[PDB]
């Protein structure tokens, strides 16, 4: 099947052949080719965008069409993070206050100077 | 079209469909007994329809099995490791024992 | 070799010698336009490299992105950026002629063709060449302990200091370099050896001599870049306009 | 009381206690960690000292639980006073 | 050996190649072990003077003096610590 | 009623015969359990 | 002596593999029993650190 | 004439480079055994350093030559083995040791064992470098080089397109 | 370790056992190298498929359609399985 | 840090075990749908892989317990109110590790044969260079966690001296606040789900082989890495190549 980027180059092919691209990954592996790894016979015409449809191109996935795949992917992410957000309203209350520290929140041991307590001071006591 | 019910083309087509269904059953089903059960059931479904005569109902049934095979595809099929979709396929290929072809009159 | 190594660096030297010492106020007003042009030159040229079919052409396109990073560095008004641009010039002048040797004097002298579709699996009969290709590729994309990384790092430091947004977006150079270089290296070194190519000799002592000189130099200036500072500790402060 | 004497800032610094452990119960952490250094931190060594520090911290935890007890009771008091 | 196939004998790699196991490898291994032990001894002995512990190298009186000098500098230049501008 | 017999059953029979029965497919599991039970009993007796 | 559809014989595993199997499993189960014996309250949640209410 | 840190750093580099220099001269037998032995010695040294650090916990440092000192940017080749580092090194050295001894039996009948063992030790060396550095630059050195080594090791079977 | 080699006699033994344990065969002592699957062994247009699948499973193979349909004699199957280096 | 150190040992053991399994098959196959009943054939590999899988399932005494249960507990002990949900997320991943290890163990060792017969005739344990590493790593994956516990997870250890903010230290609260339900549900869940998966696969295997289109589509998304390698390759890499050609 010719895609957008393939049939956009129709006004520019001129005398070059307009070839229907079919990726080599999906070609039949059990036939015998001159280049068995690349799945190509010698004088086989190459599409203008053969770089995209050769075996060194990125992998195709046949089981799910790509739009449905995006539906499932973004659906999983939305289910996860939406349930994560909803579950925050159903959280129990804590049973103990946070820890507290002796010398006015250790503002000196954390780098304070008696005006920097709000920045470096830890919890009250 | 003209899908003859008792020709060689129909033989190839239906044998291929039977192979595909049995391989899908092997791939989907982990247990051996259930796989054999499903294979026998598939053979029963094929033997029920081995007697069809009308090419229209035949073509409908063939389209139906195509849809069933597309519906029960497997994403990660079992392939032996040394065969094209396998883990070992092009692992250590013996190199072609070619001789050196020279390109310069002076450089080895 | 001469072009990519020296004539492209004449422009960097020309900036530093003709345009910064004179014209300081025009430069300090214009340099955001320089940053526009440099970021475009980086990203679009790298992506354009990703769809080329000729090897020497790929290396040629690769020169442009690194010179754009050097321009970010030299037009940064930061000492580290100037030093980085100069180290980039030197290290690219070492590494890019080595790649040009591989793709225009080793392979082109054996096969007289440069189309990528013919080349595959050089590792089997030509292993030393494959080692050289991998080394020079990972040097060209900016692996540490090569001067390419030092220069890229300091040029991008300067660009970030001057314009954090542009200088930060320009750090996808580190990725795109890897893409367009390793997509070629992986095919050349990888797979079964091509059916369109007969076997030929591996690299000779001469080719290896050249590549080894050019690798030793970049590894020296990547492991200790500081050895170039005794001729540049004035130059890194002579062209800085800060009151 | 259940808590040991609070260390002074100068001895906290002398023993180089991490600030997360510079609490009321740090006086029992010192011998534990010196014993650990002495016995190479193995688990069969410093049981008594570890138990002492752990029970001191359990006491602090019970105290904080009672603080949150008081806070919840106060908020319910304020609630039924607000209606 | 087992599982082996033909390979070109005129291919020369710095690594072995195909099942490299020359019939002098004990002598060459002796040489390589000698060079390795010597290089390791050289590196260790020569890098002894460049080693140090983290602690106990600088007296805390030096640290006190340096921090005090820092405070002197900071109030000479009229500077306040972080957070005090509130 | 929904019952049919396998024409490959004589080929598939060895997958449930000796060393593949429901017994033999679990005998080697927990190999040294009894030795451990005995040794731990001795240990607790040596308290 | 290959029965291509028949009941396959018992495997001829070596003695060192039979002895090392019963040594690791024995060590594993013994270690598990001992750690459970000396840490059942902590791993089961029997110590209650909360105050008496 | 004993440096835990320097032995730890240099012995894996030997195990990496000496096969690459001398593989056609040594063969896969000696290369396997030598790389194994060197990683084993590094592992024992790390265990002893871990013992000593639990005893004392004063980390050793190793301050070598200067990379870049231009304008306010002082980067040196400085290394250190602290608590976090020695833990990561326990993991690294132990698993590399066991993997080296494991791949003698696994990768027998492979024609390219020398390169395989060289690359395993390459990864070991650069991970030691990653963890021992006292600055982010040495970390990045190790980072990038372990990426390189991962590429080469995943690409070990170069004839397999999917591996590439 | 993996000290195992295949031979034509071994393939023949395994295939004749495979066919002997198939219930839809006519009966035994029709099974030889020269035997035909359709005529002599009396197999349908899908029991041949079941046999080819069983051969795949036995020798660890994958037999495409263009190589499956052209198996109509037992010797043909033996030839085919011996012409595959990964026949286990 | 502690879980990193333990994971190294028992995961390297798992992969070594898998390599020995892969080499026990004549055709070195990696699919668990083609292994079957290799228990009596590969007993040493079995005990090593189950040691590692139990020290990954967080069973008592082993390194997985000490290294992994404390994180699921610190999810609850964290001072932040919102981290309670992460308890349940981590819990489900735990009761899933039980699943995807017991699946391996059953399909590889306990199940009925699925390979041909010659595979089991030639199935054998591998040589000393493979087994000795597996032995040492099993010893590690049994003992090292209990050894290094008081170094890494102890009360006030000071060994790894990362300067945690005092407001953020939640370990003392984590070990004490945790009640019986939130302390025992991970372990009991593991010990139950393992038995259930084995029992279902052995007696009620139809539960996993229903042949439903709506179950199979979900299996297929989860079998294709949550269509994650199709989204990247199509919508990023391929569109990048197209924009690059443009
Ligand atoms: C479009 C303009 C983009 C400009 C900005 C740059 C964006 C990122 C770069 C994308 C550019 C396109 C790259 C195209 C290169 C493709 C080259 C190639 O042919 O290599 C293919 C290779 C995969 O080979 P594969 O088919 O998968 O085989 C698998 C079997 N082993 O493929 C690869 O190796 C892929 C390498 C690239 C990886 C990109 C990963 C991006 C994912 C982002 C996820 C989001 C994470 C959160 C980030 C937060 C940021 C704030
Ligand atoms: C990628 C990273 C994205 C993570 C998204 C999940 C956030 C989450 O699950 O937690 C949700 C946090 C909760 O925040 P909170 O302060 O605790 O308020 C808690 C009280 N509510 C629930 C009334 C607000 O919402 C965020 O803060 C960002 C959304
Ligand atoms: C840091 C500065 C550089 C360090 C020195 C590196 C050069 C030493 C000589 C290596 C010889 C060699 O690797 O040979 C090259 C190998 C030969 O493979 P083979 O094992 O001999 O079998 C021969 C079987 N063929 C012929 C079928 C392949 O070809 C390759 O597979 C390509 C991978 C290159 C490995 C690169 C080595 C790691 C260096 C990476 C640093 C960035």
């Amino acid at each position: 099947i010719r895609a957008s980027f393939d049939k956009a180059e129709e006004p520019m092919l001129g005398d070059y052949p307009d070839i229907d691209p079919f990726p080599a990954q999906l070609k039949n592996p059990y036939k015998k080719y001159d280049d068995q790894q690349d799945r190509r016979n010698l004088e086989e015409p190459l599409s203008v965008n053969d770089d995209l449809y050769d075996m060194w191109s990125p992998d195709r996935f046949t089981h799910f069409k790509n739009q449905d795949a995006l539906k499932y992917f973004i659906g999983f992410l939305t289910i996860f993070f939406g349930a994560s957000y909803v579950a925050t309203y159903f959280v129990p209350e804590k049973a103990a206050i946070p820890r507290e520290f002796p010398y006015e929140g250790l503002w000196k041991e954390s780098g304070g100077t008696e005006k920097s307590k709000a920045f470096f001071g830890q919890r009250s006591e | 079209s003209h899908p003859v019910p008792f020709s060689a083309a129909n033989k190839k087509l239906v044998t291929s469909m039977y192979r595909q269904s049995l391989k899908l059953a092997r791939n989907w089903i982990s247990n051996r007994q259930l796989f054999r059960q499903k294979a026998v059931e598939i053979r029963h479904k094929f033997d029920q329809n081995a007697q069809i005569s009308n090419p229209r109902l035949l073509a409908r049934t063939l389209d139906e099995t195509r849809a069933h095979l597309y519906e029960f595809r497997h994403p990660d099929p079992i392939v032996p490791p040394s065969f094209p979709g396998g883990t070992k396929y092009e692992r250590n290929v013996p190199p072609r024992m070619e001789k050196i072809m020279q390109h310069n009159l002076y450089e080895p | 070799m001469i072009l990519a190594g020296l004539i492209l660096k004449l422009a960097l030297y020309a900036i530093l010698r003709l345009l910064l010492p004179l014209l300081c106020e025009a430069q300090i007003l214009y340099t955001p336009m320089i940053y526009i042009i440099s970021l475009l030159t980086i990203i679009l040229t790298s992506l354009a490299t990703l769809r080329q079919i000729d090897l020497k052409v790929i290396i040629a396109y690769s020169s442009i992105s690194h010179m754009g990073i050097a321009i970010l560095g030299v037009c940064s008004n930061t000492s580290l950026g100037i030093y980085g641009s100069i180290v980039l010039g030197v290290a690219h002048g070492f590494v890019s002629p080595a790649l040009f040797l591989i793709v225009g004097g080793i392979l082109y002298d054996r096969y007289h063709i440069r189309i990528v579709n013919y080349y595959k699996g050089l590792t089997t009969y030509m292993p030393q060449l494959a080692t050289y290709i991998i080394i020079l590729s990972f040097a060209n994309i900016g692996t540490p302990l090569t001067g390419n990384f030092t220069g890229e790092f300091l040029s991008l430091q300067g660009g970030f200091i001057r314009n954090p947004i542009i200088g930060g977006i320009s750090c996808i150079s580190v990725l795109l370099a890897a893409i367009y270089q390793l997509k070629l290296t992986n095919k050349l070194t990888g797979g079964i050896s091509s059916i369109y190519m007969h076997r030929t000799n591996d690299v000779t002592i001469r080719e290896k001599f050249i590549m080894n000189i050019l690798i030793i130099s970049t590894l020296i200036i990547g492991i200790c870049p500081q050895i170039m500072y005794n001729l540049l500790y004035w130059t890194v402060n002579n062209y800085i306009y800060i009151i | 009381a259940e808590f040991p004497p609070l260390l002074s800032q100068e001895d906290m610094k002398k023993h180089k206690i991490l600030l997360a452990y510079r609490d009321r119960c740090a006086a029992l952490l010192v011998p534990l960690n010196e014993c650990r250094k002495k016995n190479y931190y193995m688990p069969w060594a410093c049981g008594h000292e570890r138990h002492e520090y752990e029970m001191c911290e359990v006491a602090d935890f019970q105290r904080r639980v009672k603080a949150m007890d008081k806070l919840k009771a106060e908020k319910i008091e304020q609630a039924k006073a607000a209606a | 050996g087992g599982g082996r196939y033909p390979f070109p004998k005129d291919v020369i790699s710095m690594t072995g190649g195909w099942w490299a196991n020359p019939s002098n490898w004990k002598l060459n291994g002796l040489f390589a072990t000698g060079i390795a032990v010597g290089l390791a001894l050289w590196v260790s002995t020569a890098t002894l003077p460049y080693t140090r512990r983290r602690e106990g190298i600088t007296s805390e009186s030096d640290i006190s003096k340096w921090n005090a000098a820092a405070g002197v500098w900071r109030e000479r230049h009229g500077k306040i610590s972080t957070g005090e501008a509130a | 009623a929904p019952q049919l017999k396998d024409p490959w059953a004589r080929r598939e029979a060895w997958r449930y015969q000796t060393n593949f029965t429901r017994a033999n497919r679990f005998k080697g599991a927990a190999p040294g359990f009894g030795i451990a039970v005995v040794a731990f009993g001795a240990y607790l007796a040596a308290e | 002596n290959y029965k291509w559809n028949g009941p396959l014989p018992r495997p001829h595993v070596s003695a060192g593999h039979r002895i090392a199997t019963k040594f690791l499993g024995a060590t594993m189960f013994f270690w598990m029993f001992l750690r459970i014996k000396e840490e059942y309250p902590a791993m089961l949640g029997l110590h209650n650190f909360y105050p008496p209410k | 004439m004993y440096n835990a840190i320097s032995l730890i750093i240099i012995l894996p580099c030997i195990s990496w480079l000496f096969p690459l220099f001398f593989g056609r001269q040594l063969g896969y037998v000696f290369v396997t055994r030598m790389t194994s032995t060197l990683i084993i010695i590094t592992t024992l040294i790390t265990y002893y350093y871990f013992y000593q650090l639990l005893g004392n916990n004063n980390p050793i440092n190793l301050e070598l030559f200067n990379y870049l000192n231009i304008d306010y940017l002082d980067i040196n080749y400085n290394f250190e083995i602290d608590a976090l580092t020695i833990t990561m090194l326990l993991a690294i050295t132990t698993i590399s040791s066991m993997v080296h001894i494991y791949s003698i039996g696994y990768m027998e009948t492979d024609p390219h064992q020398v390169r395989f063992f060289s690359l395993l030790s390459m990864f070991t060396f650069w991970m030691i470098i990653l963890v021992t550095g006292s600055n982010y630059f040495v970390l990045f050195v190790g980072w990038e080089f372990i990426g390189v080594t991962s590429y080469l090791l995943i690409s070990f079977w170069v004839t397999r397109l999917q591996a590439m | 370790s993996s000290a195992h080699v295949l031979t034509k006699d071994m393939i023949q033994e395994r295939i004749v056992a495979l066919l002997e344990s198939f219930d839809k065969v006519n009966d035994a002592k029709n099974i030889t190298a020269t035997a035909n699957l359709t005529s002599d062994l009396g197999l349908d247009s899908l029991d041949v498929v079941e046999v080819v699948m069983a051969i795949e499973e036995e020798f660890g193979l994958e037999i495409p359609d263009h190589d499956a349909d052209e198996i109509k004699t037992v010797q043909q199957a033996i030839d085919y399985v011996s012409a595959q280096p990964a026949a286990v | 840090l502690f879980h990193l150190l333990g994971h190294a040992f028992f995961k390297a053991l798992l992969f070594m075990s898998a390599g020995s399994i892969i080499h026990s098959i004549l055709n070195e196959s990696q699919d668990i749908r083609t292994y079957g009943g290799l228990l009596s054939y590969l007993p040493y590999t079995y005990i090593c892989i189950t040691i590692a899988s139990l020290s990954l399932m967080a069973m008592p005494g082993l390194t997985g317990y000490y290294t992994k249960d404390i994180i699921i507990e610190s999810t609850y002990g964290s001072y932040s109110i919102s981290n309670y949900v992460v308890y349940w997320i981590a819990y489900l991943s735990a009761v899933l590790t039980c699943v995807y290890s017991m699946k391996i163990l059953y399909l590889t060792f306990y199940s009925n044969p699925n390979n041909n017969t010659i595979t089991y005739y030639n199935a054998h344990e591998s040589n000393i260079y493979i087994t000795l590493p597996m032995f040492i790593l099993a010893i590690f994956a049994m003992f090292a966690g209990w050894i290094l516990k008081d170094i890494y997870l102890g009360v006030g250890t000071d060994f790894v001296g990362t300067h945690i903010l005092p407001n953020n230290f939640s370990y003392f609260d984590t070990e004490f606040s945790i009640t019986q339900f939130y302390k025992l549900l991970p372990l009991i869940s593991a010990i139950l789900v393992s038995i259930l998966i084995v029992v279902l696969n052995e007696f009620f295997a139809i539960v996993f082989n229903l042949n439903n289109k709506y179950i199979n589509t979900v299996y297929s998304i989860f079998n294709q890495k949550l269509v994650s390698d199709q989204i990247l390759n199509h919508f990023i890499i391929f569109k990048g190549l197209v924009t690059s050609g443009n």
